[PDB]
C-alpha cells in the first residue's frame, strides 16, 4: 500500500518511469520509488517493466539493487526499491580535486564484479552498465541498478536486440554489428568504467557509432584477424577504416600499476571469446589486497 | 562457455519451483486436456503467423499451465488466458512483439482490447511477475552442443518433439522440461544418426537412458501417432524448410531401449 510510504523528494528519472525518495512510516525505511504510469499506456505493461521486475526478484546479491515491493494501485505501477544515497557519476564529479582513492577504485572493481557475475551466473546481461546506472552507499557498497535494459539470454545466445548499452560504453562487436553478443558486452562497460574511475573522464566519449569505433581503435589499435579472427567479415566491418597502431597500456591509463593494466587489457579484449569473464577477474591478482572501506567523500 | 554450467544447474533449480501442478486439469470442472490441446494448436499457428521464436511458444504454454493451476477458468475464457498469456511471453522475448491491437485482431474480435490488457495484469498477478521460466527449448539448445558433430536435422526434429510434448498436458505435465528435452534429443539423435543420448550429457545432466525411458516411451508414441492426432499445426510448421522438413522424417518403429 502507498500509504505507508511518505515522498521525500524527487530524485530523477530510470530508463522508464520517474524515481522519489521514500519513507516507510511504520519501519522507518528509506525507499526508492519507481513509478510507471499504466494509463497512457495504450500497450498494457511495458517489457522493459515486466523483465526489470521478473529479472530483478531473482537477483538476490549484495552487489545488486534489491527489488523490496510492486504496488499496483489505481492504473500505476509503483516498484520500490532498497535507497542508496548517490551514483558512481556524481561521485566522481565531486572527487574532481582529490581524485578516488586506489583502495576506493579496487572495492568498487571488485564489488561491480561479483555482481556481474551473479548476473551472467543467472543468465541475465545487464546491457546498460555506465557510471549513473551504478549505486553507493555510504558504507563502501557499490551496486547494480536500473535492469530496465537486461534480458535473460540462453545457451547459446540467439540474436538479440541490437540498439543496447549507452554509446560510450557499448562493446566493438555490437558497434560492428555481430549476429550474436554476449556476457562479454558488459564486461566491455565495466572496462570502461575501471578506466573511468581512475581517470574520472570517459574512456571512449564518442558522439556517434563511426566516431565510437574510430576512438576505440585509436587507443587500442585497428583490429585485424590475427587479434580477432572473423573481424573482417563482421557485417559493418569496412577495409577502408584507418589502421591505427595499439599504444602501450601505459599510455592509456598511465596512474595504474602493472596489475591494474593486465587486468584492464583483458577487460578490453576485442575478441569477446577472449575478453575476461567477471568470475575469472575476480582473481586477478590486481585484488590480491583488496578492502570495504567507506568513501572518502560525505555522500 | 564460462558459465553454461552454472546456468544449467540454475535452470534445473528454478524448473522445480516453476512446475505447473500436474493434476491441475482434474479439477478445472469446466475446461478438459482437449480444449487446452485446441488452444495450444492454435499458439502455435499464432507464433507461425508473426514469426515468433519457439522460445515464445514455450514461455507462453507454461504461462498457461500456471495460470490454469490456481485459476479456475470457464470455456467461454481460456483464449482469453491464451492470449494474453502469448502478449505477456512475446513482450519478455521477442526483439519486436506485436502490437496489442494484433493480439485483439487473432481472436477474431472474440475480446476487446480492454480485455486482453486487464488479463494480461491478472496473468501477472497470477504469477507474481516470474515469467523467466526454464522451457523444453532452453534445455535443448544447451543438449545441442554435445552432438559430433552438430546435424540439423537432429536439432530440428528434436525442437519439432519437444514442441509436440507441449500439446498434450495427459501426459506431459508430468515431467519436467529438462526430462522432456532429454527423450527429444535421445529420440531425434536416434531417428536421423543412430546414435543415442551421448555419455557426455550423462555428465553434465546426470540422466542415463533409463531414466528418461518413461518419458521416451511415451515421446515415441506421440511420435508415430502424430499424423493421427486431431491438432496438426505443429506438423505443418515443420514440414517447413526453415526446420529442414522434419515432420516428413518416419519415427523409428522401434527403440530398443
Ligand atoms: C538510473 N535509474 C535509476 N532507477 C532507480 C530506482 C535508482 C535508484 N536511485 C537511488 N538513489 C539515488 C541517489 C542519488 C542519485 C540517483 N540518480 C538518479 C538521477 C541520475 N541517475 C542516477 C541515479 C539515485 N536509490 C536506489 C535506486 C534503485 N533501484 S537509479
Amino acid at each position: 500500500s502507498m500509504e505507508n510510504f511518505q515522498k521525500v523528494e524527487k530524485i530523477g528519472e530510470g530508463t522508464y518511469g520517474v524515481v522519489y525518495k521514500a519513507r516507510n512510516k511504520l519501519t522507518g525505511e528509506v525507499v526508492a520509488l519507481k513509478k510507471i504510469r499504466l494509463d497512457t499506456e495504450t500497450e498494457g505493461v511495458p517489457s522493459t517493466a515486466i523483465r526489470e521486475i521478473s529479472l530483478l526478484k531473482e537477483l538476490n546479491h549484495p552487489n545488486i539493487v534489491k527489488l523490496l515491493d510492486v504496488i499496483h494501485t489505481e492504473n500505476k505501477l509503483y516498484l520500490v526499491f532498497e535507497f542508496l544515497h548517490q551514483d558512481l557519476k556524481k561521485f566522481m564529479d565531486a572527487s574532481a580535486l582529490t581524485g578516488i582513492p586506489l583502495p576506493l577504485i579496487k572495492s568498487y572493481l571488485f564489488q561491480l564484479l561479483q555482481g556481474l557475475a551473479f548476473c551472467h551466473s543467472h543468465r541475465v546481461l545487464h546491457r546498460d552498465l555506465k557510471p549513473q546506472n551504478l549505486l553507493i552507499n555510504t558504507e563502501g557498497a557499490i551496486k547494480l541498478a536500473d535492469f530496465g535494459l537486461a534480458r535473460a539470454f540462453g545457451v547459446p545466445v540467439r540474436t538479440y536486440t541490437h540498439e543496447v548499452v549507452t554509446l560510450w560504453y557499448r562493446a566493438p562487436e555490437i558497434l560492428l554489428g555481430c549476429k550474436y553478443y554476449s556476457t562479454a558486452v558488459d564486461i566491455w562497460s565495466l572496462g570502461c568504467i575501471f578506466a573511468e574511475m581512475v581517470t574520472r573522464r570517459a574512456l571512449f566519449p564518442g558522439d556517434s557509432e563511426i566516431d565510437q569505433l574510430f576512438r576505440i581503435f585509436r587507443t587500442l589499435g585497428t583490429p585485424d584477424e590475427v587479434v580477432w579472427p572473423g573481424v573482417t567479415s563482421m557485417p559493418d566491418y569496412k577495409p577502408s577504416f584507418p589502421k591505427w597502431a595499439r599504444q602501450d597500456f601505459s599510455k592509456v591509463v598511465p596512474p595504474l600499476d602493472e596489475d591494474g593494466r593486465s587486468l584492464l587489457s583483458q577487460m578490453l579484449h576485442y575478441d569477446p571469446n577472449k575478453r575476461i569473464s567477471a568470475k575469472a577477474a575476480l582473481a586477478h591478482p590486481f585484488f590480491q589486497d583488496v578492502t570495504k572501506p567507506v568513501p572518502h567523500l560525505r555522500l | 562457455p564460462d558459465y553454461h554450467e552454472d546456468i544449467h544447474t540454475y535452470l534445473r533449480e528454478m524448473e522445480v519451483k516453476c512446475k505447473p501442478k500436474v493434476g491441475y486439469m482434474k479439477k478445472q470442472p469446466d475446461i478438459t486436456n482437449s480444449m487446452r490441446a485446441i488452444l495450444v494448436d492454435w499458439l502455435v499457428e499464432v507464433g507461425e503467423e508473426y514469426k515468433l521464436q519457439n522460445e515464445t511458444l514455450h514461455l507462453a504454454v507454461n504461462y498457461i499451465d500456471r495460470f490454469l493451476s490456481s485459476m479456475s477458468v470457464l470455456r467461454g475464457k481460456l483464449q482469453l488466458v491464451g492470449t494474453a498469456a502469448m502478449l505477456l511471453a512475446s513482450k519478455f522475448e521477442e526483439i519486436y512483439p506485436p502490437e496489442v491491437a494484433e493480439f485483439v485482431y487473432i481472436t477474431d474480435d472474440t475480446y476487446t482490447k480492454k480485455q486482453v490488457l486487464r488479463m494480461e495484469h491478472l496473468v501477472l498477478k497470477v504469477l507474481t511477475f516470474d515469467l523467466a521460466a526454464p522451457t523444453v527449448n532452453q534445455f535443448l539448445t544447451q543438449y545441442f552442443l554435445h552432438q559430433q558433430p552438430a546435424n540439423c536435422k537432429v536439432e530440428s526434429l528434436a525442437m519439432f518433439l519437444g514442441e509436440l510434448s507441449l500439446i498434450d498436458a495427459d501426459p506431459y505435465l508430468k515431467y519436467l522440461p529438462s526430462v522432456i528435452a532429454g527423450a527429444a534429443f535421445h529420440l531425434a539423435l536416434y531417428t536421423v544418426t543412430g546414435q543415442s543420448w551421448p555419455e557426455s550429457l550423462i555428465r553434465k545432466t546426470g540422466y542415463t537412458l533409463e531414466s528418461l525411458k518413461p518419458c521416451l516411451m511415451d515421446l515415441h508414441q506421440t511420435y508415430l501417432k502424430a499424423p493421427q492426432h486431431a491438432q496438426q499445426s505443429i506438423r505443418e510448421k515443420y514440414k517447413n524448410s526453415k526446420y529442414h522438413g522434419v515432420s516428413l522424417l518416419n519415427p523409428p518403429e522401434t527403440l530398443n531401449l
